[PDB]
RNA sequence: AUGUAUUAAGGAGAGUAUAACUUAAUUUAUGUUUAUGAUAGAGGUUAUCAACAUAUGAACUCUUAGAGAAAUUACUUAAUAAACGAAGUGAAUUGAAAUAUCUUAUUAACUUCAGGAAAAGAAAUCAAACGAGAUUCUAUGAUUAGUGUGAACGAAAAUAGAGCAGCCUAUUAAAAUAAGUAAAAUGGCUUUAAAGCUGUUUGAAUAUUGUGGGGAACCUUCCUCAAAGGCUAAAUAUAAUACAUGAGUUACAGAGAAAAGUACCGUGAGGGAAAGCUUUGAAAUAGUAGUUUU
């Protein structure tokens, strides 16, 4: 029925309008909680920048009386030792906004078409350890941070005591991670003039020859250097090792085909259909003929109730209506070409002469 | 039926609601069934109990301090 | 001054006076509901 | 979560078969190669 | 644009009940909560959406147009040319840009 | 027709670092002095 | 009474004839002297099949990659009543 | 805030992969283009490394069968807020420097009825001796004509703009052209005394071959229209959504609400918050240090 569809369409809109008001309110609460969690990483960096503004003025003034700040107690504001970062600030695990991930990856594709992979050497272009070269070990695609296992990027970090034994030293040196924007790709190219291979820094990458596979939900693309069109091969990545566990079904059983369609008996007991869907849901679109027949007779019982006063009409009321039907069948007369030609003469005679 | 504490939609903010109560049933078996005894704390290494304990004590001490602050007090 | 006018109060009289069914089922109670509903109230009654 | 995805898939294929069979019956009523009246031999391969 | 707007004490949300009794509390007698003297009260003479445009005689507006056109004429800053005043961009670039060989980044 | 503007040529495949067998080649340890492209 | 009075009333709060169920279903009818007669036509049973020898488990090995179905060129690929009736003829003609 | 476009029933309870929303709470397929896009790898939870378009599975309880202390009982393929619109009833604060007529005011409010709009509508209309040609919305006409002791109240013709549409054979099915009607007396309403609405008592005529209405007391000539039967989109009202613009706000501002009709207060109707960020750190206030006085 056409009136039963409006009922469903109206229900689908009422629920989607309520899911948006709830989702919006949750997007604002989750955002307000992360911003307050990231702010603790911004505060530690702000407190250490000012601590360095005062530590340098004392080394200048005191001279031979310079304190031994490495033997001091922790800072109760953040709980860090001297000259040590915090795990949240040394691993760069603080979530970043979506407009940041696109900025960090702006130089190498996009957050969903990233053109750098683990296993390819990069060069640092920011921070204290500029112009350093190392190989990418990990690639955190959530914060768009990269780990380079170089001994120069190590940094003291304070280990929280809830994950540390009582004999373990409180501070340890871990490999610090960098954002994707702070590193560029290094790949050896061939000198077209002399044919000698030398290393160069790739300033920009973009995806090429993208092709998706819908059945498998996979894709395969190529990365090239814009301006010069140098297709750079991907680095050797080892696929994850997939194994067969004892709890998993054997390959011979998962492939067995046992379904045989039927036409005179349902695929399953007819009672099961009441469990798969709700018989009385306002979102039901597949109705039975007996139901639609009962729904269409609600209007048929109104057109017969609106026109129920046609049995109380007087003879003159019935005569008028009966004539009206006959007249509407005559139609409108038409003007023949002969009549049109005679009208054109009148127009031309009264306009031009 | 076991009732659940009334709470606020967002922990410390929101309207006051009440979660769905819990139903427990005790069946009188015709054949006895006896549970095994829990493993000794020193024999729970398969579940990483050592690390789990350190983390549990940390949260226990942060929940206790946040209760000392709820009384309007601080640790000298 | 104010008096302890809610001492000995029962929650059965609270549902019979300011309950939801006391309002949907009366012409004057349907107005209170729509007003609180149009204002945004979560607690339309009781 | 993985056990709940198999339980959801079972309910999707069963709902798909009920509706597919409920339509094949209608589509099989207007077919000249199927005689739903007699169940003993309701199909005859067309020549 | 002139669309700035502000709420007066007659537009601010809330009830128009009297805040504190006329006398008895000892504090300054207060009326409604939307008074400018209250925290969230309305701005009395605040901005409102209105029309800022003024009028200028067509003759005075035309004299000002030919006076700015003569101020440039006497200083030599009015350089009239022939019709078809377009930048004579090279033909090669126009042939490549129209063809579509050149990307936007290079075309711009 | 030939033009006076040089446009990027057709793409070329750069040899992977493992496949390079040139004896007179050594990876760069420091990024200073390397050409940026 | 200030605040608890405003929460939703439950059966664990009042006792003066206030009853409220948990939607457990009607399993019978009430008698005139306060008893209950269980109508076993309304009582529900659970049909659990024999699981001895069943080889399928709720997991599939991760070696076998997840693949969907193509149904090329057929908008209503998996729901096409024609590919369900035509497929029926070849495989099972009798039933 | 305004404008444009589109749309025409809203809320709550509980549960759930805490960007993902309904006990299936991250369903399943199509087509196209994929860096010359659009605006020759790794990766199924170490996931959703793909957008657009079109389909598609599922979508609980209450409001909302009956009863009841809404979210329960008991049954079942039971189901529609507010504002806006028309009619009925109809104040008071206020002004007149008091106050009765008057003004506030065909107002607020309530009541019924109806729709995405409603109402109104193709002249028993206005004009003035020339003519205009339905209704609705905006401005001018107009602190005007006029009314009223006064205070104040207040048209129409016409003009311009937005829209434009005419008909009864109504593009949805209606008239055999309208009688207890027009009108009169009387009591009220509206109002300028006309026209219009109305309770009570009474009560006409039949077309320009000059019958009937109107043209602001009233009569007459002339002009003009044709009541007592009907249909009709648009421009207009409100709400929601999206977008555009800004000598709009930038956190005691903007809105009541940057997590809000929430916390909280009230038996209840009802009243109704505070709270941004990692930046800067004023004044008051407090404890000390240096110089100085006591
Ligand atoms: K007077
Ligand atoms: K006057
Ligand atoms: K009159
Ligand atoms: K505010
Ligand atoms: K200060
Ligand atoms: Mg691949
Ligand atoms: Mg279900
Ligand atoms: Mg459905
Ligand atoms: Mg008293
Ligand atoms: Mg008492
Ligand atoms: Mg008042
Ligand atoms: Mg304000
Ligand atoms: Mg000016
Ligand atoms: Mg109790
Ligand atoms: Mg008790
Ligand atoms: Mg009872
Ligand atoms: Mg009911
Ligand atoms: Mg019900
Ligand atoms: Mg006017
Ligand atoms: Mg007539
Ligand atoms: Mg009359
Ligand atoms: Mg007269
Ligand atoms: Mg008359
Ligand atoms: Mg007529
Ligand atoms: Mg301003
Ligand atoms: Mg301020």
């Amino acid at each position: 029925m056409d009136k039963l569809l409006r009922r469903v369409r109206m229900a689908e809109g009422m629920v989607a309008r309520r899911a948006q008001r709830k989702n919006a309110l949750l997007k604002r609460i989750t955002e307000r909680k992360q911003n307050k969690k990231n702010g603790e990483a911004f505060t530690e960096a702000i407190q250490q920048r000012k601590a360095a503004v005062e530590a340098r003025n004392e080394d200048w003034m005191l001279g031979p009386l310079a304190p031994r700040r490495e033997l001091d107690e922790i800072t109760l504001s953040n709980g860090n030792f001297f000259g040590s970062l915090s795990p949240t600030r040394a691993l760069l695990e603080s979530e970043v906004s979506e407009e940041e991930r696109k900025a960090r990856v702006a130089w190498c594709g996009s957050p969903k078409f990233l053109c750098i992979a683990p296993g390819d050497r990069v060069v640092v272009i920011e921070g204290h350890h500029k112009d350093l070269i190392g190989t990418i070990e990990k690639l955190n695609t959530r914060n768009m941070t990269v780990e380079i296992q170089s001994e120069k990027l190590k940094t003291n970090t304070t280990v929280p005591q809830f994950m540390q034994n009582d004999a373990d030293k409180p501070v340890t040196q871990i490999y610090a991670r960098l954002p994707i924007s702070s590193v560029r790709l290094v790949h050896p190219l061939k000198d077209p003039q002399t044919g000698e291979y030398r290393d160069v820094i790739i300033r920009e990458l973009r995806p090429r020859n993208i092709v998706h596979d819908r059945p498998t939900r996979t894709r395969s693309m190529r990365r090239f250097v814009p301006g010069e069109n140098i297709i750079i091969p991907w680095p050797k990545q080892e696929p994850i090792k997939r194994e067969d566990q004892p709890a998993d079904t054997l390959r011979i059983d998962v492939d067995e085909k046992t379904f045989v369609p039927t036409l005179f008996r349902p695929p399953a007991p007819q009672q099961v259909l009441d469990e798969l869907r709700n018989k009385y849901s306002i979102f039901r679109t597949r109705h039975t003929p007996e139901y639609i027949a009962k729904k269409e007779q609600e209007e048929q019982e109104k057109e017969a109730k609106k026109s129920a006063a046609k049995a109380m009409l007087t003879p003159v009321q019935e005569y008028n209506r009966k004539q009206r039907e006959l007249r509407r069948a005559r139609g409108q007369p038409a003007l023949t070409e002969e009549m049109l030609a005679k009208i054109g003469e009148v127009v031309a005679r009264n306009k031009l002469g | 039926v076991n009732q659940r504490m009334h709470e606020q939609r967002h922990g410390d903010v929101g309207n006051w609601r009440r979660p769905k109560s819990q139903k427990m049933m005790i069946a009188e078996l015709a054949k006895p069934f006896v549970w095994p005894k829990p493993p000794a704390e020193d024999a729970r290494e398969a579940f990483d109990y050592a690390m789990w304990k350190k983390q549990k004590t940390a949260q226990e001490q942060d929940t206790k301090f946040q209760g000392i602050r709820a009384q309007g007090e601080v640790v000298p | 001054g104010p008096r302890p006018t809610m001492s000995g109060a029962t929650r059965l009289v609270q549902k019979r006076r300011h309950g939801f069914l006391s309002r949907v089922k009366t012409k004057n109670g349907q107005k209170t509901l729509k007003r609180r509903l149009a204002k945004g109230r979560l607690r339309l009654s009781a | 979560r993985n056990v709940k995805q198999t339980m959801r898939g079972i309910k999707h294929v069963l709902t798909e078969r009920f509706y597919a069979w409920e339509d094949a019956v209608k589509l099989a009523e207007q077919d000249p190669e199927i005689d739903l009246s007699n169940p003993e031999n309701p199909y005859t391969p067309s020549t | 644009r002139g669309m700035a707007s502000t709420k007066t004490r007659y537009e601010v949300h809330g009830s128009h009940k009297k805040m504190s009794p006329q006398k008895g509390t000892g504090n300054a007698r207060r009326g409604t909560r939307q008074s400018p003297l209250m925290k969230g009260g309305g701005k009395t003479f605040g901005p409102k959406p209105r029309d800022f445009s003024t009028k200028l005689n067509k003759k005075v507006y035309d004299l000002a147009w030919r006076t700015a056109l003569s101020y440039r004429y006497k200083r030599g800053e009015l350089i009239v040319t022939e019709d078809g005043l377009d930048l004579p961009l090279p033909n090669d670039f126009l042939w490549l840009a129209g063809g579509g060989k050149l990307s936007r980044e290079l075309e711009d | 027709r030939q033009v006076n503007l040089v446009l990027p040529g057709q793409p070329t495949r750069a040899d992977a670092p493992e496949k390079i067998r040139d004896p007179n080649y050594e990876p760069a340890t420091s990024g200073a002095g390397l050409q940026e492209i | 009474g200030l605040k608890y009075r405003k929460l939703r009333l439950t059966t664990k709060d009042v006792n003066k004839g206030f009853y409220k169920g948990n939607r457990t279903g009607s399993m019978g009818t009430h008698t005139s002297y306060g008893t209950y007669k269980i109508d076993y036509t309304k009582v529900r049973t659970y049909v659990c099949p024999d699981l001895t020898g069943f080889k399928l488990t709720p997991f599939v090995s991760k070696t076998i990659r997840p693949v969907h179905d193509q149904f090329p060129g057929d908008k209503l690929g998996p729901k096409n009543p024609a590919t369900y009736l035509a497929r029926w003829k070849s495989e099972n003609g009798l039933d």
